[PDB]
């Protein structure tokens, strides 16, 4: 096993590296260009090739291929704070959900003093704030498989399938963090989701709250949540 | 059970059913099929499964919170401030039920004095035989022997029973086969208007 660290730095420089590909004939930074819209909204989502990645190390390619989901949140973090440095201007035209996060950011920003103790609690979850995703390319040279033939020893893995479409759901939101508003204070209360059903808190786990023993009581909010865009796929062998 | 009327119908809707509430001696009446008027109230009465989606509910005033081991989670936390859902439904009870438009003597002593007089007065004619024929049925012409026919229908037999546990029929059966547009469904309007 090996530390996080290291390949997160790896995963950084890999990004700040590239130069080569170019369409109209040149040498061109092309996932430079890719942040710098990414820091605006003028990209939701970035795509990650990993036949690029595989001519500097080989070995993030497999740790990629036998244990895709933890890359994948290493990458989405790894992205995140390289953001702010390919930032040069605000936002022209912004939506709701950034208003949210720019002013969430400036209250931190007023409120909380460098030296203060900070609860492990307290910080705000990392999907909320985020806005843009990142999916992976399967390699080249990766054969793709056939339906009847992936089992246990495929649960995990990263795969790349071929087949026919029978069943398609229509477009639904779909909950990734629900936000919570106490009865008797202005704090805000974020709860995660990563399970098909999920039980809605009742009490506010605020410190104002707390040091009051008041019990104010949670509310939901749907302005505040975070939702995404969800379907669902039936596929049949040739 | 009760069903709004067709009269009362806007356009291409289906009658309203309402459920209507008996309490100790106006139980006795309403039976089926009747066509009757109604006076009451209109009740809130709850309902079980009809919200499939979180709705409004109620809970506690006090300011309670819970206590590492016992933290007021999903089922405990509900049970303990005793929330239940505000569902209900829309239920009429009835205090007065009457008919809307209204053992021989009980029929002659249902009658007033005018109604008797005419009653008396259509017995002793010869002409209720005609004028009944044309009263009935003003519209269509002739068939007048359809139209005796169906008086006769109306007014019916006698039914009796026989010593061996057989029985007689006392009821009349009509049929009425003819040409296309020779007025054969306005009888049979008629007759259940
Ligand atoms: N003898 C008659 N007198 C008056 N109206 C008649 C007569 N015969 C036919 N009609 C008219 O013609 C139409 C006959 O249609 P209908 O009785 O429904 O035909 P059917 O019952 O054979 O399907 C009615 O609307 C009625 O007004
Ligand atoms: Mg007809
Ligand atoms: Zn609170």
């Amino acid at each position: 096993l090996k530390d996080y660290a290291l390949e997160k730095e790896k995963v950084k420089k890999f990004l700040q590296e590239f130069y080569q590909d170019d369409e109209l004939g040149k040498k061109q930074f092309k996932y430079g260009n890719q942040l710098v819209r990414l820091a605006h909204r003028e990209q939701v989502a970035l795509y990650v090739d990993l036949d690029d990645v595989a001519e500097d190390d080989p070995e993030l390619v497999d740790s990629i291929c036998e244990n895709a989901r933890r890359y994948a949140k290493l990458f989405a973090d790894a992205v995140q704070e390289l953001l702010p440095q390919y930032k040069e201007r605000e936002v022209v035209n912004k939506d709701v959900l950034d208003v949210y996060i720019e002013h969430r950011l400036m209250m931190e920003q007023r409120s909380r003093d460098p030296g203060m103790v900070r609860s492990p609690q307290n910080q705000y979850p990392a999907e909320l704030m985020r806005r843009f995703e990142l999916y992976f390319q399967g390699p080249s040279s990766n054969k793709p498989r056939v339906i009847r033939e992936v089992r246990a020893d495929s649960v995990g893995k990263l795969v790349t399938v071929r087949g026919i479409v029978t069943r398609v759901s229509e477009v639904k939101p779909k909950m990734v963090v629900a936000t919570y508003t106490c009865d008797q204070c202005g704090a805000e209360t974020y709860q995660p989701i990563q399970s098909p059903t999920f039980m809605p808190l009742i009490m506010c786990p605020s410190q104002e709250c707390q040091t009051n023993r008041s019990g104010g009581r949670l509310y939901l909010q749907t302005r505040g949540s975070r939702f995404i865009k969800f379907q669902e796929m039936k596929m049949q062998e040739h | 059970r009760i069903q709004e009327t067709q009269a009362e119908l806007p356009r291409g809707s289906i009658p309203r059913s309402l459920e209507v509430i008996l309490r100790a001696e106006a139980v006795e009446s309403a039976q089926a099929g009747d066509k009757c008027d109604f006076t009451g109230t209109l009740i809130v009465v709850p309902d079980v499964s009809k919200l499939s989606t979180p709705g409004a509910r109620a809970e506690t005033n006090s300011r309670v919170s819970g206590v590492d081991g016992y933290e007021t989670e999903g089922i405990r936390g509900l049970r303990a401030l005793g929330v239940r859902d505000l569902s209900y439904r829309l239920v009429f009870l009835a205090c007065c039920v009457a008919p809307t438009n209204p053992t021989a003597e009980s029929i002659k002593n249902q009658m007033t004095v005018k109604e008797w007089e005419k009653v008396f007065e259509m017995s002793q004619d010869k002409n209720l035989y005609h004028n009944l024929c044309t009263s009935l049925f003003p519209t269509i012409h002739g068939n007048d022997e359809v139209k005796r026919g169906v008086l006769l229908m109306l007014f019916g037999g006698v039914p009796k029973t026989t010593g061996e546990g057989t029985s007689l029929r006392g009821d009349i059966n009509v049929c009425i086969v003819g040409d296309p547009s020779t007025a054969k469904s306005q009888f049979l309007k008629h007759v259940e208007e």
